[PDB]
């Protein structure tokens, strides 16, 4: 489990951490997830993210 | 864009357009609320149109603003070459009210933005030629480019490509930015969240087999762009 295989399965963003631990972490207007990993939207319209019906 | 196909509304809601003179002459991503990133050679009076779809019908999405400030890199020289540090940003007059058609595009920092671009494969948009020397398009028109290794891209090319450019586009052509795309954005999608990874910048011919798009290198500056748009 480290940064460099699969992003530490972080969604967005990952730290190498203590323990052979990685911390995962999330661009601004997010919050990451309970399940350690996710990113989910903290503010109405966060960047990135198309929200209108395809 | 040369054979891309036309975007959805709300589909990149990132994207703005840059009218002047004449209309359409250049794109840009929305960074937050007061400010636009661009092409520093496409920056005269600017006026930012976001959530724009269909540019000769006046829909409802739209918000046009007028721009108060053209910050270019500190780095850019138009007398030294039109295309090197080819970045600026645009504070608005007022601010865009953020919504599912009018939502900025995410920044990296420099070291994941640099990743991103190591996906090899970004979306380009924007409302340029359609061809060559052809019309500019109505509808926002995207498409889908593979990053080029550097020496086929330098190959290509009789003009120097440095570091902080890249080239993007397919072999056999067909398929590329083009005139008035310039400025816009290059995202790559990160599990269903777009990150900017270059800006469209210059090529010779449009979707030219042998030939490529050239764009900036975005992990260059997104310190400088954090620093520049930050609003708290
Ligand atoms: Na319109």
């Amino acid at each position: 489990v480290t940064c460099n295989i699969k992003n530490g399965r972080c969604e967005q963003f990952c730290k190498n951490s203590a323990d052979n631990k990685v911390v995962c972490s999330c661009t601004e207007g997010y919050r990451l997830a309970e399940n350690q990993k996710s990113c989910e939207p903290a503010v109405p319209f966060p960047c990135g993210r198309v929200s209108v019906s395809q | 864009v040369v054979g891309g196909e036309d975007a959805k509304p709300g589909q990149f809601p990132w994207q703005v357009v840059l009218n002047g003179k004449v209309d359409a002459f250049c794109g840009g991503s929305i960074v937050n609320e007061k400010w636009i990133v661009t092409a520093a050679h496409c920056v005269v009076k600017i006026t930012v149109v976001a959530g724009e779809h269909n540019i000769e019908e006046t829909e409802h999405t739209e918000q046009k603003r007028n721009v108060i400030r053209i910050i270019p890199h500190h780095n850019y020289n138009a007398a030294i070459n039109k295309y090197n540090h080819d970045i600026a940003l645009l504070e608005l007059d007022e601010p865009l009210v953020l919504n599912s058609y009018v939502t900025p595009i995410c920044i990296a920092d420099k070291e994941y933005t640099n990743i991103f671009l190591k996906f090899g494969s970004g979306y380009v948009s924007g409302w340029g030629r359609v061809f060559h020397k052809g019309a500019s398009a109505l509808v926002l028109q995207y498409l889908r480019v593979p990053l080029v290794d550097r020496a086929t891209c330098l190959r290509s090319t009789k003009f120097t490509i440095y570091n902080n450019m890249f080239c993007a586009g397919f072999h056999e052509g067909g398929r590329d930015s083009c005139q008035g795309d310039s400025g816009g954005p290059h995202v790559t999608e990160v599990e269903g969240t777009s990150f900017l990874t270059g800006i469209i910048s210059w090529g010779e011919e449009c979707a030219m087999k042998g030939k490529y798009g050239i764009y900036t290198k975005v992990s260059r500056y997104v310190n400088w762009i954090k620093e520049k748009t930050k609003l708290t």
